[PDB]
RNA sequence: GUGAACAGCCUCUAGUUGAUAGAAUAAUGUAGAUAAGGGAAGUCGGCAAAAUAGAUCCGUAACUUCGGGAUAAGGAUUGGC
RNA sequence: CUCUUAAGGUAGCCAAAUGCCUCGUCAUCUAAUUAGUGACGCGCAUGAAUGGAUUAACGAGAUUCCCACUGUCCCUAUCUA
RNA sequence: GCAGUCAAGCGAGCGACAUUGCUUUUUGAUUCUUCGAUGUCGGCUCUUCCUAUCAUACCGAAGCAGAAUUCGGUAAGCGUUGGAUUGUUCACCCACUAAUAGGGAACGUGAGCUGGGUUUAGACCGUCGUGAGACAGGUUAGUUUUACCCUACUGAUGAAUGUUACCGCAAUAGUAAUUGAACUUAGUACGAGAGGAACAGUUCAUUCGGAUAAUUGGUUUUUGCGGCUGUCUGAUCAGGCAUUGCCGCGAAGCUACCAUCCGCUGGAUUAUGGCUGAACGCCUCUAAGUCAGAAUCCAUGCUAGAACGCGGUGAUUUC
């Protein structure tokens, strides 16, 4: 088995969790829960949401 | 299903009942397809036939080139927006409904598909996997 | 005249009447056929339902498209502490049915099994089997003469077993009691086996094996008085219907001039006795074993209990039996497991299963971690840590 | 006070706190809602509900009794400091 | 050519709220239309202040299609008083 | 409307001229009941029954082989649809399918719905009459009431059996699974070729059913967390009102072929095909006997458990 990474949040998607999305340009996005899948569909930038891996990396939190 | 089917298909959620308009994904000259039936459906007192990814449907061309309009002609569903579960536990969905034209035994009217194509349609139709670019 | 367009009827007439069951235990109507050749052994067991989880495994099904591929399936865990044998009953065959002939109990019965004979325990004198126990006396002539009659006359021998409820986390202190049939051996060996096992325990690993197919009997989740549309799935009437639209329109014709039992009517939904069949066992775990949830391919010391405990049950601390899919019943309820009544030779029946990973993310929400050590590694130090 | 506004909403002076009550939360109702994918395939019939909506700027056809059609149709903007 | 009346339906208009046969025939809209529209007219039984034909603007009037929208429907589920 | 007999004719199978019947889903004939009122067409929704069989099942035959097609018998177990025009009944088209069979139940079903048709009163038109007005002609608008009673059905309690408690037997009643496709057998049997099967085995799916909620999705008064407008508490903090003020996410619970799991195996017989064998010295599945036999029947299995059917077992009161 393989554990995946959530596109919006960076969390780990163990088998059978979340949903997968395939937009017109063949790019694949994996989400762990409906919370993240909705924040993606609202065209919301991950680097602003406080609880995400991209936001913490950008703000240098967790060193 | 059809003469050109390569085998069997595991069930996936129906999402294109009769009356649904789904994009045309080939270069045959059509802009969209209009489902009027689905091959391989059953009967119930008020249950509408519904097609899924891999089904051969009978369809008409509503907006498209004049020669292709005003006549019933088959098709194959290449994408769908309803989310379905694979036996490997992953729910997924495309962002649009699409399909391509075909003759009764699964040969495309055209020579190129634009966009991703579900692996369940490719494995079931030898003449769709040939022209597919990216399969998910 | 005739109905214009045909359609199948709604509901099944074999499951009538749709009423509340007589007892919270669903009773084991039929036990497996006997052959005297094999050793003595139980045919059923008693347990308590816990909850559900997820399993990932390979598929050994030659021919299918998913041969030698991963697949994700659901499973349900049953808390099964060992059962205690406390008596034996013998049945004679008569032209108008079977019939018990004698019940021989053990000497010392636990408090939780003799709670089953009191409604108001807290103000009782605890007089239960008090005179019966004086039968062992100095010799035990009375008891051994009773067992003599079972060997002489009975054709079917059964055993009374009470579950050890105190170990499970349920707030209930009263212990269930039920009869299990003994299969295997002569009628003489059957009653001897029971006598040796009075007050002794019988574990789950001595009844079921890993890839067996078993049947579940239990009383379904109740819902109360229910309308026609959700009791039989009838069609709903159009929007512009005076006097309700969740109702069956025609409840009969003019003649026979009486409402027929076949019509859909409102009433009790849930709380019935059901007997599902053909459930494959996937693991027979051990209570005193850490890494109950580990596998060959996983290798992490973690038990079967998710994070935060099974919702509405608690934590698993005894043996358990996880089966493929759903079994009738709701969580915390008594569930009785039975051996199948026929030899199933299908590919599914004979398939052998080796798991790859058991889930333990919390079922109280969208769990993200499998172990508390995994949470700490991903997140790092928090304020509430030292 | 908000706003174009004796619209809707909140408040001051003044006035009422009046309409049999207590307890649970079954089915069927009345009144108010929301729904994945399809989008009228329902029905005699888009009946009912939904979608549109204020203001500023741009753009606006056939026909016309030359006054109209016209808010046609179709777009863009809108907060705080 | 001929019988006949006081005169024998002219300009217009139509399977029209007026056409029995009738679901008239031809074309357009649909995958399919006893529906809609445009045409033809020996029109049972159209037609001239019994007013005829047309007509912009208006209509809680009758009828058909398209875009948008939706629990009408596929197929039901849930919440509140 | 349906079915036999005759056997001229046509060509296993059709059938004229005659002639004997059956049914009450057609329409007539009659006027027995109802005019101090039995709510009328169609559609919707739902149960059950008949067979005069479209499909599936089991048998027989045609035509010098397959394949396909056709015809005949037993058979009501199980199924028999989505739609454009029309108020339709009926009918005709498009489409899928194994197939898209015919009927009954006060022309089933209006205190179950709807009110499109017909069938009041308003209004228009064509023809008819001097007129008021006529027309199973066309068009338009038109109030659809009452259950709390008895029974019937669905569920729910319950005195009396010394008392009380636990575990069971099983009379009777109900019952359920259904159909298609692909891989292999196999380009094999068969046939000049073109073409082209079947039994055993495997993987899926259609229709129905019983549950369950790990996961996915729906729902939100968790008024849980955040955000936004107006106004009020002097400001900030924290809050009030806007019939749940609006917006995003939202655990628990409920729930969806919108999700997942499960849907048993033995016997006896019908048509039919045989063994031995007479009637009828031969012949013959039959008259005695007997072997194999199916969507058929009965058990196994699954639901209830007679509140007037039954058994085993515990304890039975120190003012």
């Amino acid at each position: 088995m393989k554990v995946e990474v959530d596109s919006f949040s960076g969390a780990k998607i163990y088998p059978g969790r979340g949903t997968l999305f395939v937009r017109g340009d063949s790019k694949i996005f994996r989400f762990q829960n409906s919370k993240s899948a909705s924040l993606f569909k609202q065209r919301k930038n991950p680097r602003r949401i406080a609880w995400t891996v991209l936001f913490r990396k950008h703000h240098k939190k967790g060193i | 299903s059809g003469n050109g089917a390569q085998g069997t298909k595991f069930r996936i959620s129906l999402g294109l009942p009769v009356g649904a308009i789904m994009n045309c994904a080939d270069n045959s000259g059509a802009r969209n397809l209009y489902i009027i039936a689905v091959k391989g459906s059953g009967s119930r007192l008020n249950r509408l036939p519904a097609a899924s990814l891999g089904d051969m449907v009978m369809a008409t061309v509503k907006k498209g080139k004049p020669e292709l309009r005003k006549k019933v002609m088959p098709a194959i569903v290449v994408r769908q927006a309803k989310s379905w579960r694979r036996r490997d536990g992953v729910f997924l969905y495309f962002e649009d409904n699409a399909g391509v034209i075909a003759n009764p035994k699964g040969e495309m009217k055209g020579s190129a598909i634009t966009g991703p194509v579900g692996k369940e349609c490719a494995d079931l139709w030898p003449r769709v996997a040939s022209n597919s670019g990216v399969v998910v | 005249s005739h109905r214009k367009y045909e359609a199948p009827r709604h509901g099944h007439l074999g499951f009538l009447p749709r009423k509340r069951a007589a007892s919270i235990r669903a009773r084991v109507k039929a036990f497996p056929k006997d052959d005297r050749s094999k050793p003595v052994a139980l045919t059923s067991f008693l347990g308590y339902k816990a909850g559900m989880t997820t399993i990932v495994r390979d598929l050994d099904r030659p021919g299918s498209k998913f041969h030698k591929r991963e697949v994700v399936e659901a499973v349900t865990v049953v808390d099964t502490p060992p059962v205690v044998v406390v008596g034996v009953v013998g049945y004679v065959e008569t032209p108008r049915g079977l019939r018990s002939l004698t019940t021989v109990w053990a000497e010392h019965l636990s408090d939780e099994v003799k709670r089953r004979f009191y409604k108001n325990w807290y103000k009782s004198k605890k007089k239960a089997f008090t005179k019966y126990s004086a039968k062992y006396a100095q010799d035990g002539a009375g008891i051994e003469r009773e067992l003599a009659r079972i060997k002489k006359y009975a054709s079917v021998v059964r055993v009374l077993v009470h579950t050890q409820i105190r170990k499970t986390p349920l707030a209930q202190k009263k212990a269930h009691l039920a009869e299990i049939q003994l299969n295997g051996g002569s009628i003489s060996e059957k009653v001897d086996w029971a006598r040796e096992h009075f007050e002794k325990t019988v574990a789950v690993d001595s009844v079921f094996e890993q890839n067996e197919m078993i049947d579940a009997i239990a009383v379904t989740k109740g819902h109360g008085f229910e309308g026609v549309t959700h009791r039989w799935g009838t069609k709903k009437l159009p929007r512009k219907t005076h006097r309700g639209l969740r109702k069956v329109a025609c409840i009969g014709a003019w003649h026979p001039a009486h409402v027929m039992w076949s019509v859909a009517r409102a009433g009790q939904r849930g709380y019935h006795s059901r007997t599902s069949i053909n459930h494959k066992i996937y693991r027979v775990g051990k209570g005193d074993d850490e890494a109950n949830g580990a596998t060959s391919f996983d290798r992490t010391k973690k038990t079967i209990t998710p994070m935060g405990g099974f919702v509405h049950y608690g934590e698993i601390k005894n043996d358990f039996i996880m089966v493929k899919g759903c079994i009738p019943g709701n969580r915390k309820r008594i569930v009785t497991l039975r051996k199948s009544l026929y030899t199933n030779t299908s590919r599914k029946a004979l398939e052998e299963v080796s798991l790859k990973w058991i889930d333990t993310a919390s079922k109280f929400g969208k769990g993200r971690f499998q172990t508390p050590a995994e949470k700490h590694a991903f997140m790092g130090t928090l304020k509430k840590d030292l």
